[PDB]
């Protein structure tokens, strides 16, 4: 129930509204109008922050206006006195050239540790976070190393004569942005769904 | 060949304009097919070198028609009806009787050497059902039992196939139910 | 589709006069890496003649 | 019959089939003496070439080896000379089971045939013309050489032809036996001497034909009867038939029927008319009926198809189409199923292997369908199969092949189906009585 | 110039240029097999249909490569009755095609291979698995004949797309390969032995399927194991 | 049919010929194919005696003058097949119960089979 004077609202503020026909709902905030935004879910009977995903946009085949983008998940936690289950994402994009974003730290307590991680791991700095420091990865790799220009990394698998297979070029599946081993892709290939 | 046959060639050389050349494989491939009742790969290594292509260009070329036999056959090479009209008219049960009286499979030749079986599809003498072309020489039209035997029994005595007699007639255009 | 690239094998050409092989092609050369692998059954499911087939043992070391 | 009317005309005369049958009939001053050569005497030096158009657009005879645009308008389309010499091809390949029309018109009466191509030649500017006589026809063959040995001694071929300064000539070209090269496209190939297959159709003959220069291309029926056209009239030809089918033709029969032959009728004839007037009526009696070609839909033996009138317009929209007016008639003491089997067991023969869907889909699938069936190891399954190849292929080839061999096929499932189903569910080969005469 | 349609995106495309081309560059997508860059249409896999209306659709469907555009011309390709025939073509095809992938040489990479699995598979959401409609005999002859020291030809792979043939003709201008028999037989074929010209090798990527493959290369590795490194030539002045 | 048994056991006759011939004339043997069926069994009971599906008789240069393929085990309308290339010739014999193997009605037997050879060997082999 909760979720209906958000849509109404988005769409009477000129913010888009993206939908897959897959039981999930974005709602796209930009930067400057984020942090009030954010605070009205509050108000508006949101509890609970589940996910914060960082994502980067840097080889995906259609276009995107930013390079970088966070999406958060609000829930309404159902079976509390005002739950509801009313559940929907909100994205936000973030340009390549600055990456600042709001802190939801005094809006909910499940932002402390997540924000942090997304920091380590894409290169968004959180304005007014109470804490930053890298976490998961050690202070001694440069670069926030989930980006997608930053070689996984491999090393020879290695038998006995003297062989050994680069892990890299085994790999026999394609990238959707590739171009794949015969002349061109079409069909099936750029995407299936099969009917219901 | 056609090394001593230089009028033959130059005939038919004339009948087609001077880059038309290729042309002349249909003409040139019959006459050594008549001549020898047989082509061997030589042949068509020559028949190419005159047209002015490759022999593989000839090769293809000579192995789509029908007429043709790239493998010996015997002095008379029966081409014997057998679509529709004919095979109505019963078409089948002569090629039984032919094919069990000489013996032999396609592709094989009588132990004489005088007669290939071989089928064809429709040569338009429908009327006439059955009915077989012996070569380029005419059609013997019908063929009924007696008319089979008869022209077997003949040639295996070496008449020729006009000289052997033959039951009935077999009309001009229009024919009447015997 | 081994997930670790644990499996090295080099084809060959089948002699045709005495095979060890139905088919035509064989493997000259086919390693195995037990430190790397993970165990599956893909690779199982994969050889699409049913030819590795994975064991009864875990004494090893 | 009565004014521009069909039916069988009591005024009528034979014309083409003046002679044939007797001999003498390829003697060029046996022939002279009955009037040859005369309207081309006359045609050259006087009429313009515009009017050897015109008479033949106002005489209406649409295309002559089954279907075909107005032979009228398929002459329009030539460029009339921008340096290229044009060229008549005359496809006097008749394979199409059940056709063998245009044979006689070779052995009997050749001299028409020429005379006719010197009037069409005059029309579409052409100097050279080609004769594609069939792979197994050597008395048509020589029949024709003779006549053009005679012709091109006395300068009724050759240079300076009544003083115009067109000099046209007619060659011989032995075939070889491919019914492929029946269509006009094939055939140009097959003259070039490069195998036969069709080639693209957005250009037509008219402007790329034989090593790229315009050709047109007619069938022997139709060249042969441009000469009485030209000679007696447009208003004479009008008579006949309904508007725009026009001229008699020589519908011809065989198969079981007491007389079988070319019986060259007026148009708009009936089946009835030919059937049984003409035809001397039946033998057995008579399970369908594949109104000329091989290449049409089978109709059954009905009165309400018997009183068809046979026309490429009533045909038309009797849902079959009308090939050569060889009708084969079929009998009851054999199966619909051995006359389709044994039909396209000839098509796969014929299939030249280039398009998927005739390669694979008619001359692998199909064949193999059919003996399974008419050799009863069968499925009712297979009748659901067989029926559901059909708009694949029926749709979709490189080349009208295809469309021919299914169309048979096709309509033997929407009338006659009961027969295939039948064999299938009972699980029983075909009977195959006797037939040798 | 000249308005195309592809489905749901408009086009813009100088004139002169088939119907292939315009789909493709639309984003939209359709097999192939018989053409080439290069080399020339003439259509003959019957692959490429779609449908055509210039509107009004029409009761014949065009094969894309061998019709050229027209001005405000709509062209689909995902369509129902379009992607009933693409499916009807990719099945006729492997209709005859002996069994053989995974010792194919030509392994992941094999055209025929791709088409199939992007538009293939015939009538029925599935609730009961459907595959082939085939169950007579396959074709069966020659295969693994080498035709030179440097060219295997395993004949009866082949799917008979003119490509090599066509090349031939017009490219090095030498005549060296066609077909043989007529009908289902059909075959390509040499009677020139050690196959001359100073551009044989080319067939070997140009053929579609794994008919025409490199003797020197042939079992060493599967087609997609290897690295692919592009760099240039330096054994001529080119 | 039941015909799968005594087509198969004729199958291996067919062989037989084959190798004979070809160390007899000093022209090849060459395997050409082997049964799918066979490769990609996987746990299943089998009856074929051979392997082979296909296999020919070469010039001795790799073009080959002779094939013979037998129907696989599973595939309707079974058959075995010959045909000599390049001369389209292609012959089906089957199997009759009250005959034996046939190539339609005429008996397919060794002497038969020998001269069938040597008739396509002095056409086609250039051996
Ligand atoms: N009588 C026989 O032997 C056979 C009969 N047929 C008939 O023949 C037909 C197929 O013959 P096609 O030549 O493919 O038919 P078509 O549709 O091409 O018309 C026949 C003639 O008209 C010409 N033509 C058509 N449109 C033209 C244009 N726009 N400009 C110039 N010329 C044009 C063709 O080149 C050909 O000479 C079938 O539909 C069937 O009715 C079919 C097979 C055999
Ligand atoms: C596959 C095929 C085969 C054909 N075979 C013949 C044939 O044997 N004889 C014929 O007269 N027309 C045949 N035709 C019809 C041709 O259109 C014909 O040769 C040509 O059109 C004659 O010129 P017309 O259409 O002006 O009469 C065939 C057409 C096709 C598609
Ligand atoms: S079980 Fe096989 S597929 Fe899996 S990691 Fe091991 S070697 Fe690879
Ligand atoms: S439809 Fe058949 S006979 Fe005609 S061109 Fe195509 S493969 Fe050849
Ligand atoms: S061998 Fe290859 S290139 Fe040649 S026709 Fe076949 S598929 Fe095409
Ligand atoms: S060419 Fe392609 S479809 Fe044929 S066996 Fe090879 S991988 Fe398979
Ligand atoms: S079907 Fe036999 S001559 Fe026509
Ligand atoms: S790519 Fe168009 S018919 Fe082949």
């Amino acid at each position: 129930m909760r979720l209906e004077r958000v849509l109404e609202e988005a769409r009477a503020k000129g913010y888009p509204i993206e939908d897959n026909g897959l039981g999930n709902l974005w709602v796209v905030l930009p930067r400057e109008r984020f942090k009030e935004e954010m605070a009205h879910y509050k108000a508006m009977g949101f509890n609970f922050l589940a996910d914060i995903v960082g994502l980067d946009y840097l080889t995906y085949p259609d276009p995107r206006p930013e390079r970088f983008a966070v999406v958060y998940e609000l829930v309404s936690l159902p079976g509390w006195k005002d739950g509801d289950g009313s559940r929907f994402f909100v994205r936000v994009y973030v340009p390549e050239e600055d990456p600042r974003l709001p802190t939801v730290t005094d809006l909910w307590g499940s932002a402390n540790f997540l924000e942090r991680e997304v920091y380590d791991l894409f290169g968004i700095v959180f304005e007014g976070h109470p804490d930053l420091r890298k976490i998961l990865t050690p202070e001694d790799l440069e670069g926030h190393p989930l980006r997608k220009d930053y070689p996984l990394g491999e090393t020879p698998t290695l038998f006995r004569e003297g062989r050994y297979i680069i892990p890299a070029e085994f790999r026999a599946a394609l990238t959707g942005k590739d171009p794949g081993l015969t002349f061109y892709k079409g069909g099936s290939r750029k995407g299936y769904r099969s009917l219901w | 060949f056609f090394d001593d046959k230089q009028d033959f060639l130059e005939e038919t050389f004339a009948k087609y304009p001077p880059e038309g050349r290729r042309a002349a494989i249909m003409p040139l491939l019959r006459r050594v097919q008549q001549e020898e009742g047989w082509i061997r790969p030589e042949r068509i290594e020559e028949i190419a070198r005159l047209v002015g292509t490759t022999p593989t260009e000839v090769m293809g070329v000579a192995s789509f028609y029908s007429y043709y036999q790239f493998v010996p056959t015997g002095k008379y090479h029966l081409q014997v009806c057998a679509t529709l009209s004919c095979k109505l008219a019963g078409a089948e049960e002569l090629w039984d009787y032919l094919t069990e009286t000489l013996g032999i499979g396609p592709g094989e030749v009588t132990p004489d050497g005088l007669f290939s079986v071989q089928k064809v599809e429709c040569l338009g003498s429908c009327h006439t059902a059955p009915v077989i072309q012996v070569n380029d020489e005419p059609y013997v039209e019908c063929v009924t039992r007696a008319r089979l035997e008869a022209l077997l029994a003949g040639l295996r005595a070496g008449k020729r196939l006009e000289e052997i007699e033959l039951p009935g007639k077999c009309g001009h255009h229009v024919h009447e139910v015997e | 589709a081994c997930p670790a690239y644990a499996i090295y094998v080099e084809p060959a050409e089948n002699d045709p006069e005495n095979p060890v092989s139905a088919g035509e092609r064989y493997a000259k050369v086919y390693e195995i890496n037990m430190l790397r692998c993970i165990f599956c059954g893909l690779c199982e499911e994969a050889c699409p003649t049913g030819a590795i087939v994975l064991g009864y043992d875990f004494e090893m070391a | 019959t009565g004014p521009i009317l069909s039916g069988l005309d009591p005024r009528f005369e034979r014309t083409l089939y003046a002679h044939v049958g007797k001999e003498g009939s390829w003697t060029l001053d046996y022939y002279l003496r009955h009037g040859g050569y005369e309207t081309a005497k006359r045609v050259l030096k006087e009429k313009t070439p515009d009017e050897v158009i015109e008479e033949v657009k106002r005489s209406g005879l649409r295309g002559r080896g089954g279907a075909g645009f107005p032979t009228g308008l398929k002459w329009s389309f030539m460029p009339k000379d921008d340096g290229k010499q044009h060229y008549l091809i005359c496809n006097a390949d008749e394979s199409e089971p059940g056709s063998f029309k245009d044979r006689y018109i070779l052995e009997d009466v050749p001299h028409l045939l020429i005379e006719g191509m010197i009037l069409a030649g005059y029309a579409i500017r052409a100097t050279v013309g080609y004769i594609y006589v069939r792979g197994e026809y050597r008395r048509a063959a020589d029949r024709l050489e003779q006549a053009i040995k005679e012709a091109r001694a006395r300068g009724y071929l050759g240079k300076n032809l009544f003083g115009t300064d067109f000099s046209f000539d007619l060659h011989v070209h032995r075939g070889a036996g491919a019914y492929i090269c029946g269509e006009e496209t094939a055939l140009m190939n097959s003259l070039e001497g490069l195998r036969a297959n069709p080639r693209l159709k957005p250009p037509f003959p008219a402007q790329s034909g034989l090593w790229g220069k315009p050709t047109t291309i007619n069938n022997v029926e139709t060249l042969a009867s441009v000469v009485p056209i030209m000679e007696r009239g447009a208003d004479w030809f009008a008579q006949m038939g309904t508007e725009q089918s026009k001229g008699m033709k020589l519908y011809q029969i065989s198969g079981p029927v007491k007389r079988p032959g070319v019986y060259e009728l007026p148009m708009g004839t009936t089946f009835r008319e030919l059937i049984y007037e003409w035809a001397g009526g039946p033998l057995e009696p008579i399970q369908a009926i594949i109104p000329g070609g091989s290449s049409t839909p089978p109709l059954p033996f009905t009165e309400e198809v018997l009183d068809t009138p046979m026309s490429y317009e009533h045909l038309q929209a009797k849902g079959s189409m009308l090939g050569t007016g060889g009708v084969i008639l079929i009998p009851e003491r054999v199966s619909m199923v051995d006359a389709m089997w044994n039909l396209t067991r000839f098509y796969a023969h014929e299939s030249c292997g280039k398009c998927t869907p005739c390669r694979e889909g008619v001359a692998g699938f199909m064949v193999n369908l059919f003996a399974k069936i008419g050799t009863g190891q069968g499925e009712e399954k297979d009748v659901e199969n067989l029926e559901a190849l059909l708009p694949l292929i029926e749709g979709r080839s490189f080349c009208p092949l295809a469309d021919a061999a299914v169309w048979p096929v096709k309509g033997s499932l929407r009338h006659f189906k009961d027969q295939y189903l039948a064999l299938a569910r009972e699980k029983r080969p075909v009977p195959r009585p006797s037939l040798w005469r | 110039m000249v308005r195309v349609k592809v489905n749901d995106r408009i086009v813009e495309v100088p004139p002169g240029t088939s119907v292939m081309d315009a789909v493709f560059h639309a984003g939209y997508d359709v097999p192939l097999f018989c053409s080439e860059k290069h080399l020339s249409p003439i259509g003959a896999c019957r692959m490429c249909l779609v449908r055509i209306g210039l509107i009004q659709w029409q009761p014949k469907l065009a094969a894309s490569c061998v019709t050229a555009v027209a001005d405000g011309m709509v062209v689909d390709t995902l369509s129902d009755v379009v992607r009933e025939a693409q499916a009807g073509m990719v099945e006729f095809t492997l209709l005859n095609h002996p069994l053989d992938c995974p010792t194919c040489d030509k392994g992941g990479a094999c055209e025929l291979q791709d088409r199939t699995v992007e538009y293939g598979l015939y009538e029925k959401p599935l609730e009961l698995p459907v595959y082939t409609r085939f169950e007579f005999t396959r074709r069966h002859v020659d295969k693994h004949h080498p035709l030179s020291p440097f060219v295997i030809l395993d004949r009866e792979r082949c799917i008979h797309c003119k490509r090599c043939v066509r090349y031939f003709e017009e490219v090095p201008g030498d005549e060296v390969l066609d077909f043989i028999e007529r009908g289902v037989h059909t075959f390509i074929g040499t009677m020139d032995f050690g196959l001359p010209s100073g551009f044989s090798g080319n067939i070997t990527d140009i053929c579609p399927v794994g008919a025409l493959l490199d003797l020197t290369a042939r079992f060493r590795a599967r087609n997609w194991e290897m690295e692919e490194t592009p760099t240039t030539c330096a054994l001529c002045p080119v | 049919a039941s015909s799968e048994r005594e087509l198969y056991e004729a199958w291996v006759e067919l062989l037989s010929w084959m190798r004979e011939y070809a160390q007899a004339k000093g022209v090849r043997f060459e395997k050409e194919a082997d049964f799918p069926d066979f490769i990609y069994r996987m746990e299943r009971p089998y009856d074929l005696p051979t392997t082979i599906m296909t296999a020919s008789l070469s010039d001795g240069l790799g073009e080959p003058f002779l094939l013979a393929d037998v129907s696989p085990r599973h595939a309707k309308l079974k058959r075995i097949g010959l045909r000599l290339p390049r001369a389209h010739i292609h012959l089906h014999a089957h199997y009759e119960p009250g005959k034996g193997l046939v190539t339609g009605k005429i008996p397919l037997t060794k002497e038969r089979f020998f001269a069938l050879a040597d008739r396509a060997r002095e056409a086609l082999a250039f051996a």
